[PDB]
């Protein structure tokens, strides 16, 4: 009797595709564009006969809202709501007032950050009502949310699970498309924790589809001054000739050498080749013999395909052990095709030195907003607040940062400065750096926002300071 | 006199039962008659 | 504060058998005293103070039902009713009249084909009020239904989704029943699709050894439970991150988790068996989704015990050498990776393998031959890294007796022996790049003062061909140890401070 | 003829909210009626199997 709908996604498979005509279902992106196609290509793929809505936060949905040609409903209608919670919790009546909902298609596609500010419990009342109303009017509800920062609110609607019928997610890795599936209900079935790849070809989503295990191959340097220590043991004098002959191999292990830091960069790519060629039964292991790490490069290289980095800290015997440890693993770890999406993630700043309010504040929520990044890791904001005696201004003259995405601005008697990738454990050290003084006789309180919301809760009260409060070096 | 009294309680009885049943009915058609959309107003039917 | 109910099966995940009050699940299954067996198992599995009533059909379930006087709740209220189709419709109300099913559970066993007479629409109407009234009571109901072909119904529970937390089916295939979980729902997540092997020993259901990785809802994957030891002092760096007084709490904790990373502290020897016997337990029990992680903070571990910490299920031991930011950037390498090794039922075999010789001190040509040979065959440590067999030739001022007096073992599987002018000496677990620091640590300091030169076999074959030759030596060229009385007078001028040797200063003249 | 009208009016009037609260009350009236006595049939309680 009722009908069943399909999810925009080309070349996916029936149990993970239809929508029944009960029930409601969540979708979650990573950019607003990207949710915008996707609710694009979901209206594109539906039947000629079939009811469709549409309901977007942005004003003129005419305007960012299309049809195709070849297929798809003759007509679709288009709704809009005020940047109001209220027209969230008023969207069933709304709809009462203007459409008979049995057997249609509801596609909300709301603004970006749109879901952020909604608390828990109205957002749980919220589902509740939506499942009860789909499934009295035989209506489903596909819900597309542009956010950057969900784990809260992936976690609520992962315990929500009851209303609704599916949860999915399409995460943004450079050059394809992460879709995680959580849970799909069907007429045929249920899907659960399903990894998926799709990519997009011409604004179209299509889904992308024993014997030296023993091997050990590593370079001469990991074995400091040491004898071979099993037959399985092959010494190379560096990391080129092990990566020609590591190509060769299927699940042996791979111990690189990190002497200098200019070898990070190309270590990468071997890394990278050698997991792309060889699949996830191979081991690859770097073995860093002198100080010559951050860890920022040590992320890079563990997405490029490496298992872990051995620091230079732990002995050979402590090393040799870790390789033991390594065996009889796979490696499970998605690894974008793209390189240079990786590399971009070394330094995403560029910006160095005193910088005015405006344009720190700029830089600092642009590089919170960027998804290729750690989470809750990007860096640390401090706020410091002179000691009687001392002017901020006289606070940036000893003020020298050394890295390329350090950056400082003064105002309101404060010293406020930003510092990439750096961990908030390692911070007096990186101050210590930085200033000539001790940190202790030059400022009088700290400050500290390390994680991702704290950083943009100071950021938005950060901009409220009226100019005429800035400040700039006295020449 | 009480006799048509009686009938039309009857009537009106069933007839008021028939009426709550419907109650949902009677919200929809309501609603898309007086038609107060608050905050969610068709931007319009796109072709 | 609502109750969660177990089905009766052991060794089963708590995703595929803890059952939440308000729900339904529906079960399959294929022979009637197969039926009345899970039935009996789940009354048994429930707590004590457990409110549990039975629903069965064509008998009186007070002498066909049984509880345990062991497991189970310490009461139960029974049900029958006539084989009817009314009874079917009824049965909400009809319980409702006797009591107030709040934080109940009730096992519907059904008779042989009982819904075959149901028809489809009438089902799904059935399900869907079935659905309402364990919303609202906050009850269970778990409906066993004995059937020998159900292929449609099936199918119709299939897409029969939103009124059941669970449907699974129990199909017997000669030597093992197979349980096929459509869909399961608790708290923990939606499992979906599943194929399992349980088999019944002495009349219990049990899991076959196949756990594999199976927990597929992974909703804690970003959760890092560990001890408040392993951040020195430092906040938590996320809201992801939960911090334990100890590792007995963190066990606790962790034992409720799927995916979440579980970093351990040690700073002691005492525990390691311990946390070795929580790892194995979690491992056990948890799947191959977790990340369990052992941060050593001060030095409190061998060689041996970081391969019993590996080999009871841990992903890395951190060493105390690195530092803290080291030890973040370690724990962010494992995510998104399984443990694809094997880990043995037994925690014996693992704690025995860490000490295969227990024995110390000098040894016969026999005894010492005899046991390396031992350890060389015990398939169950690792190759060429069982130790190190040294022979060592002594200075010509010292012979070979004294040369033994100069040796002092300290770890319990270090053994030697004199004979035909060599002093050969077997360390246990020692490594051929740590050979100098071992016998630096059971001679005097120099050991250029009393030993020529050495000959060192660190690989198994190389180890045995030295037995082998060993073994060929005739029994007139043994040593024996000197006796105390003439062994007074030290050999050289060290001497013993209990695990100390220091070198005493003896007059000399200059030239 | 005016006065009879005007009784049936109240009379229509009176009972329209009497089918009103008669169906808005409805599951409460069963389930009052449940409890008093109501006939608890077909299922029937065995017994407490301790
Ligand atoms: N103690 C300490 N000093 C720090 C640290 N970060 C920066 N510095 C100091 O800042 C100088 C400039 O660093 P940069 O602008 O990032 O420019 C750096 C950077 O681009 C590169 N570099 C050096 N080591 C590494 C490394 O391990 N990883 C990466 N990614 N780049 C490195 O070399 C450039 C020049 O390095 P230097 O000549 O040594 O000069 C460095 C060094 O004196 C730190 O974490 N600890
Ligand atoms: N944003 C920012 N953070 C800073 C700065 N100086 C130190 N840090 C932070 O402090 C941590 C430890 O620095 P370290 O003890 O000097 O220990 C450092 C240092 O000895 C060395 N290193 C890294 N980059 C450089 C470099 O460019 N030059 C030199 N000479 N050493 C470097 O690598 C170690 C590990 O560095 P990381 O893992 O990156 O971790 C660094 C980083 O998070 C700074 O100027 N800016
Ligand atoms: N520097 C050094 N000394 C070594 C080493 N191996 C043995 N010793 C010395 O030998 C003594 C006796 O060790 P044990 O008979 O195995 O008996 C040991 C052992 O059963 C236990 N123990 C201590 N630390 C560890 C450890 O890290 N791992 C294990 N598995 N047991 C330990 O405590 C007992 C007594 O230990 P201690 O009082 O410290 O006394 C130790 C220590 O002084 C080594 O690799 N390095
Ligand atoms: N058979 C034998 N091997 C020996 C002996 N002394 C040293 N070794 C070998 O030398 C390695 C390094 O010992 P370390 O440098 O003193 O460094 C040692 C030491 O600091 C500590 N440790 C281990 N056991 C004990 C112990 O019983 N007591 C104390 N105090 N420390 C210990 O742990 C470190 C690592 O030990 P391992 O991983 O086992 O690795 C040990 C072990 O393979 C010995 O008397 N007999």
């Amino acid at each position: 009797v009722d009908p069943v709908f399909s999810i925009g996604i080309s070349s996916l498979w029936d149990e993970l595709r239809h929508m029944p005509a009960g029930g409601v279902w969540w979708f979650n992106v990573d950019r607003h564009e990207d949710a915008i196609s996707l609710a694009n290509q979901t209206i594109a793929s539906q039947a000629e006969t079939a009811h469709v809505a549409v309901i977007s936060m942005d004003s003129d949905p005419a305007k960012i809202f299309q049809l195709d040609d070849s297929q798809g409903p003759e007509k679709i209608k288009l709704f809009s709501m005020l940047n109001h919670e209220k027209g969230l919790y008023y969207l069933t009546r709304d709809l009462q007032c203007s459409i008979d909902p049995h057997n249609y298609l509801f596609i909300l596609v709301c603004a970006n950050n749109a879901w952020q500010n909604i608390p828990a419990e109205r957002l749980r009342s919220w589902l509740d009502k939506m499942n009860k109303w789909s499934r009295l009017n035989h209506c489903s509800l596909l819900v597309i949310n542009p956010g950057n920062n969900n784990d809260k609110q992936f976690s609520l609607l992962l315990e929500e699970y009851r209303s609704l019928f599916g949860l999915a997610s399409l995460r943004f890795q450079g050059d394809q498309h992460l879709l995680d599936i959580a849970f799909w209900c069907n007429e045929k079935g249920v899907s659960a924790r399903q990894q998926l790849s799709v990519q997009q070809q011409n604004g179209i989503w299509t889904l992308v589809q024993r014997s030296d295990e023993k091997r050990i191959l590593s370079n001469v340097a990991v074995l400091e001054g040491a004898p071979p220590l099993s037959e399985h043991w092959q010494l190379f004098n560096n990391n080129e000739v092990l990566f020609n002959e590591a190509r060769t191999a299927q699940a042996a292990t791979v111990v690189f050498s990190l002497q200098q830091n200019a070898q990070i960069e190309p270590l990468a790519r071997s890394i990278h080749t050698l997991r792309r060629q060889r699949g996830s039964a191979m081991k690859i292991l770097v073995r860093e013999n002198t100080a010559s790490l951050r860890a920022t490069d040590e992320r890079l290289l563990l997405a490029c395909g490496a298992n872990m980095v051995i620091p230079w800290n732990a002995p050979l015997s402590r090393c040799l052990t870790m390789i033991e440890s390594v065996q009889g693993q796979k490696f499970s770890r998605y690894v974008p095709e793209d390189i240079t999406t990786l590399l971009s993630m070394t330094q995403p700043l560029k910006l160095r030195g005193f910088q005015k309010w405006d344009v720190f504040c700029n830089a600092v929520n642009n590089m919170m907003n960027n998804p290729l990044l750690p989470a809750h890791g990007k860096g640390v904001l401090v706020a410091l607040r002179p000691v009687p005696g001392i002017r901020v201004e006289q606070a940036l003259t000893l003020c020298r940062p050394n890295r390329t995405g350090d950056i400082m601005t003064i105002g309101g008697n404060r010293l406020v400065l930003f510092l990439s990738f750096c961990r908030i454990n390692d911070l007096d050290t990186a101050l210590n750096h930085i200033f000539p003084l001790p940190t202790g006789d030059i400022f009088s309180n700290r400050m500290v926002w390390f994680e991702d919301d704290q950083i943009s809760a100071e950021l938005v009260q950060m901009r409220l300071l009226a100019p005429e409060q800035w400040g700039m070096p006295l020449p | 006199i009480i006799e048509i009294i009686v009938v039309c309680a009857l009537i009106f009885f069933p007839l008021g039962y028939l009426a709550r049943h419907s109650l949902r009915r009677i919200r929809d058609t309501l609603r898309l008659f007086f038609a107060k959309p608050r905050y969610v107003k068709p931007a319009g039917t796109l072709r």
